């Protein structure tokens, strides 16, 4: 007891400082970066804001409970106040505050104070200047608080944030003017609490009225805002949308636009995983290819955690059906490994031409197939065990009857023989030749050609076009 | 307004986003206008 | 990041070829 | 007073965009 | 091909050295 | 031992001499790109080091 | 896909299809796009009544799509029910995509100067003045002179300088305005 | 109240003035409540369900007088229905096959796309039970096999069910695809294996491709003659669009410059 009791204390004052100051002077300081430059928007205050949220979201977050300091909430959501030489007497009273909670029990505990504390901004009448700032101070408090998970009473309270959001919103529908540099700041706000949307409403069931609602949104910033708008509420579309059938394959189609400028940074990567399950659900597999490889090769650093590893766990999946794969076991991670212990033995599978091997991963791995998702390529890849059995032997053997390939090809008939090397020309698989007698598969190949024209005449576009784009940063980055 | 005023957002957000356009090219022309003046100051320095 | 997506979630052949010898 | 300088600011912004072609093509002869 | 290869050359040098002293122009003069 | 360039035939009793010597543009091409590889590893390092 | 209840003869089926489209249409944005041909038999049939507002919903899904002139075109092919109806925002686009097309082609009839000048639909110029009179309820000069000045025309324009109070010497510095911004003479 | 509507759904239609006449109750029923937007009080919902049972078997009647735009328009009500914001209905017997047999004929016509995305709803309802799967895949295997004989024997044994019409221009839709899959380019084959490619005895079907293919036809054998086929070389044909190439490269090469 005397020791858990003495313990208490030393936890309080890191948050009591850093979780203070984060948004005293990240919010502070974008409200003299957004009284001019505000060029572009930068506003470097806002990525400044995604390391303080990003850093939260680990460690150590504000509630809880926790039992440290709750007059945090009170803080910044009250006393703007009013205008700006009156908001210095405010801020010298967030000091009055700081020695107000350094005398008495400083408010320790909130909870069911909330509902006056957020009504606070709205009885103050108003900021009134910077709507980013109460939407801030309201949601700072509200968002690492979703990772509690309580699901008693406080939940509404998180709605009540979404209806600040939404008075965010209607705000991000009218002004401007004309230039608004504080909505990109917005943008990146709102998607935060827009998945934290996605969460709370998973807590029961689908948003799908928010479906209807984030289309409202995602709309309604057509086309002024879209820019890092867009793309982050596309993703919001997509990830549940991806959940939730249907029709966003060809949704997306007519979307697109694109949408440029791909901002920020790895949310174009993810977006072309979200996006590139999508168009593996095409099965062309030279754009699935890419789209899945440029997803994972694209997103640093990490951590946390796995769904990093996801997407290269799906990423290979495009390269299974392309009937060629390496022996994957040398990239297992310490985490990834033990995600994917199934799927090692199916990649494994593909490798080799044995159908009694590929359909034991079937029956025996199939609730980790219900796991992931992908299941129905899982039955057509027969077809790709007898395309690439066929090329195995072929290019094999040297005459092969279509007795003894039989076997492999588990039919492999005197009929059948003559269409699966044809229809394997039609894919372009072998050229082998035969002719049937008994008969006999004997395979040649004479070819010499190609490796040529196409990679060196795209080098040309392909190196202009990226060095003209290295010219449109350096030329543009040098304005300081 | 709507016709408007909040119409004129978008409006004069047209030559918002274009502004930018604009500003990221002018960049373009200004550390262009630092080579020139490099080489420039080198065709000084050739005529030196 | 930890922003975005990540958060949300014939052998060898040893006996074989010495084998093939005396099988046939 | 809105529209009126909405149709006042794209004056020196196709002005500046005749400079930038121009000083391209300044500094294309010049490096030449 | 050659014409491919000095496209590489050129590519990898100019644009390697030119975001270093870009991003670094930046960050320490921002 | 590749110091005579051709082949011989069994089947008609032919032995047929015929070589493309030059590979050099080939070793030119992998010099430079394998190379590259460690290049942009090399770019890995400053690039990277500007984000964490 | 609720365009499939078009293949029926009878207009009532197409009524209440577009009764479900103006509802749910928000899932369903590009769920009309590969059908707009279909939307297309209702479009050209003359004989039917609702025509106009399957224009409505076909500049909903170009809308959607990012068609702005073909919106526009369908805008004026909508009839009565179209222009009545303003809300969520579909306006400010099409009033963007309709003034600066109305202004150029008047600017595209000032060149000529007269004779052979190009059809002008009553419509799109009647959206003009009827939100217009959004300027002239409102009491807003600076928006008015404002449009006055992009339709390019001598009557409207008569008209603002005619509207009421004072403005009693604001057309002085208007037109310090009109000439700042002035193109030519 | 209202009906009668499901008495002529046990006893199906003789012809198609029954279907017709469905049409028209059923136009009644849009003529109340329409397809949306009532969510209700799902009693009004309830005939809806006995809605769906009757469209149903109207997809059923639609695929029986082959019209294309018949069914797809009642499978968009299905469709919708279950896509309707309101997931939860009365489960009826045709709600699982209507995915999978239009999935057989969708994938077994060979679009290896639209599968992936038919099923692409969510995979808990495709695993549970009431398999039709496995059919259509390892039939589109066979048609690369092809079959043909493991189709024919397919073509046996069909889940099916009540889809005909269907799987006759599945069957068109194989027919002239293999002709299409075969040639160019294959190697030289001998007669009586051409004659188990398109199986039968010496049917009419034979002497329409091998002039179709053309190709050769031989006496009992077959050539890819000549030479397989056309010799690309390609020469000086692309030189033009090389010199092209660079001709707007080096106008790029002038642009930085």
């Amino acid at each position: 007891p005397p020791g858990g009791g003495e313990q208490e204390p030393p936890p309080p004052p890191a948050p009591q400082d850093v979780e203070m100051k984060e948004e005293a002077a990240t919010g502070g300081g974008s409200t003299g970066e957004a009284d001019g430059k505000t060029a572009a928007a930068a506003a470097e205050h806002s990525q400044r804001e995604l390391d303080t949220v990003t850093l939260e979201d680990i460690k150590e977050h504000v509630k809880q409970l926790e039992k440290a300091v709750s007059g945090k909430e009170p803080r910044f959501v009250l006393r703007a106040l009013r205008m700006l030489p009156s908001t210095s007497r405010r801020l010298n009273h967030y000091v009055l505050y700081k020695a107000v909670q350094g005398f008495f029990t400083s408010n320790n505990a909130t909870r069911d104070f909330l509902l006056p504390f957020l009504e606070e901004p709205m009885d103050t009448e108003a900021d009134l200047q910077f709507r980013p700032r109460t939407g801030k101070a309201a949601s700072t408090p509200l968002l690492p608080e979703v990772e509690a998970y309580l699901q008693l009473l406080v939940v509404i309270f998180m709605m009540n944030s979404k209806r600040y959001k939404e008075a965010q919103k209607i705000s991000d529908d009218l002004m401007q003017k004309i230039s608004t540099q504080n909505r990109r700041a917005l943008d990146l706000v709102a998607a935060k609490c827009y998945y934290y949307h996605a969460r709370v409403y998973e807590f029961l069931d689908k948003l799908d009225v928010v479906r209807s609602f984030l289309h409202a949104r995602l709309r309604t910033a057509t086309l002024r805002h879209d820019a890092d708008g867009q793309a982050t509420l596309l993703n919001l579309l997509l990830r549940n949308y991806l959940h939730y059938s249907l029709y966003d394959q060809a949704e997306k189609l007519v979307s697109k636009s694109v949408f440029p400028e791909q901002a920020n940074n790895n949310e174009w990567a993810r977006y072309l995983y979200y996006t590139g399950r999508i168009k593996a659900i095409q099965l062309e597999y030279s754009e699935a290819r890419r789209t899945m490889t440029n997803a994972l090769r694209k997103a640093p650093q990490h951590t946390a955690v796995g769904f990093k590893q996801t997407v290269h766990k799906l990423l290979i999946v495009v390269e299974l059906l392309l009937g060629e794969i390496p022996d994957r076991l040398q990239f297992r991670q310490p985490s990834l490994k033990r995600s994917l212990m199934p799927y090692f033995l199916l990649t494994q599978a593909v490798r080799t031409g044995n159908l009694a091997k590929f359909n034991q991963v079937l029956d025996q791995f199939g609730e980790k197939f219900q796991a992931d998702g992908t299941y129905t390529l899982i039955i057509r890849l027969r077809h790709n065990v007898i395309k690439t059995g066929v090329r195995m032997i072929s290019l094999s053997y040297s005459r092969i009857s279509l007795a003894d390939i039989a076997q492999k090809l588990q039919l492999d008939s005197p009929e059948d023989a003559e269409f699966i090397v044809a229809k394997a020309i039609r894919d372009g698989v072998i050229e082998a030749s035969i002719n049937h007698e008994k008969g006999y598969v004997q395979s040649k190949e004479m070819i010499d050609i190609y490796s040529t024209r196409e990679p060196q005449l795209a080098f040309h576009q392909r190196i202009s076009f990226c060095l003209d784009i290295h010219n449109m940063s350096v030329k543009a980055m040098r304005f300081p | 307004l709507e016709e408007g005023k909040a119409g004129s957002g978008l409006r004069q957000y047209y030559l918002s986003k274009i502004e930018e356009l604009q500003l990221i090219v002018n960049d373009k022309s200004q550390n262009l206008r630092r080579l020139q003046a490099q080489r420039n100051e080198l065709n000084a320095k050739v005529r030196l | 990041m930890s922003e975005k997506k990540q958060p949300v979630d014939l052998r060898a052949e040893l006996e074989k070829h010495g084998y093939k010898m005396e099988t046939s | 007073d809105l529209y009126s300088r909405y149709k006042k600011l794209q004056q020196e912004l196709e002005f500046l965009e005749v400079q930038e072609e121009y000083i391209k093509d300044e500094q294309k002869n010049l490096k030449k | 091909y050659l014409a491919s290869l000095i496209r590489s050359v050129v590519a990898l040098h100019n644009l390697i050295n030119n975001k270093i002293a870009n991003r670094d122009a930046e960050k320490k003069e921002g | 031992d590749k110091k005579f360039h051709g082949i011989l035939d069994q089947g008609e009793g032919v032995l047929i001499i015929f070589d493309e010597p030059p590979v050099d543009k080939t070793y030119e091409a992998a010099l430079e790109t394998i190379q590259n590889m460690s290049k942009v590893v090399d770019s890995l390092y400053n690039k990277a080091k500007k984000l964490t | 896909g609720i365009i499939s209840l078009l293949d029926e003869d009878e207009p009532q089926l197409k009524e209440f299809a577009l009764h479900k489209l103006n509802a749910v249409v928000n899932d369903f944005w590009a769920e009309i796009s590969e059908s707009v041909d279909k939307i297309e038999v209702l479009y050209e049939d003359e004989g039917f009544r609702s025509r106009q507002f399957a224009a409505l919903v076909a500049s909903k899904v170009f809308y959607h799509l990012g068609a702005f002139e073909e919106s526009l075109n369908y805008a004026l092919g909508a009839g009565d029910l179209f222009n009545v109806n303003d809300n969520s925002e579909y306006v400010e686009t099409i009033i963007a995509k309709c003034i600066d097309h109305y202004t150029k082609q008047c600017v595209e009839n000032a060149d000529l100067p007269e004779g052979e000048k190009k059809p002008i639909d009553q419509r799109l110029e009647g959206i003009v003045n009827k939100m217009f009179q959004r300027c002239l309820d409102d009491h807003k000069y600076k928006q008015a002179i404002g449009i006055a000045l992009e339709t390019r025309r001598l009557d409207v324009f008569e008209k603002t300088i005619l509207e009421s109070n004072d403005v009693p010497g604001m057309l002085a510095y208007s037109l310090k305005l009109c000439m700042s911004l002035m193109q030519n003479k | 109240m209202y009906e009668q509507l499901k008495g002529e759904w046990n006893r199906k239609s003789p012809n198609l003035s029954k279907c017709g006449e469905e049409l028209g109750r059923l136009k009644l029923v849009l003529l109340e409540l329409n397809f949306l937007p009532t969510t209700g009080t799902k009693l009004t919902k309830q005939q809806l369900i006995l809605a769906r049972d009757i469209l149903e078997i109207g997809a059923q009647w639609s695929i029986l007088r082959k019209d294309i735009p018949s069914f797809e328009r009642y499978m968009a009500q299905l469709k919708c229905y279950y896509f309707d914001y309101k997931e939860q209905l009365p489960e009826s017997a045709y709600m699982h096959q209507l995915l999978g047999l239009n999935l057989l004929f969708l994938l077994s016509q060979n679009r290896v796309a639209e599968f992936h995305t038919e099923l692409e709803r969510l995979p808990a309802k495709d695993i549970q039970t009431n398999v039709y799967i496995k059919h259509p895949v390892s039939l589109e295997q066979y048609l690369m096999e092809g079959s043909y004989n493991k189709v024919f024997l397919a073509k046996g044994n069909i889940p099916a069910e009540s889809y005909t019409f269907f799987i006759d221009i599945l069957l068109d839709t194989i027919r002239d695809e293999i002709a299409g899959c075969i040639e160019k380019a294959y190697e030289k084959i001998l007669f009586t294996e051409a004659t188990r490619i398109l199986f039968f005895n010496t049917p009419k079907k034979m002497t329409d491709y091998a002039k179709k293919r053309g190709w050769v036809l031989g006496p009992n054998n077959y050539y890819s003659f000549a030479s397989q086929q056309q010799k690309p070389e390609d020469t000086t044909i692309p030189s033009t669009e090389l010199a092209k190439q660079v001709i707007e490269y080096a106008r790029q090469l002038e642009m930085i410059v």
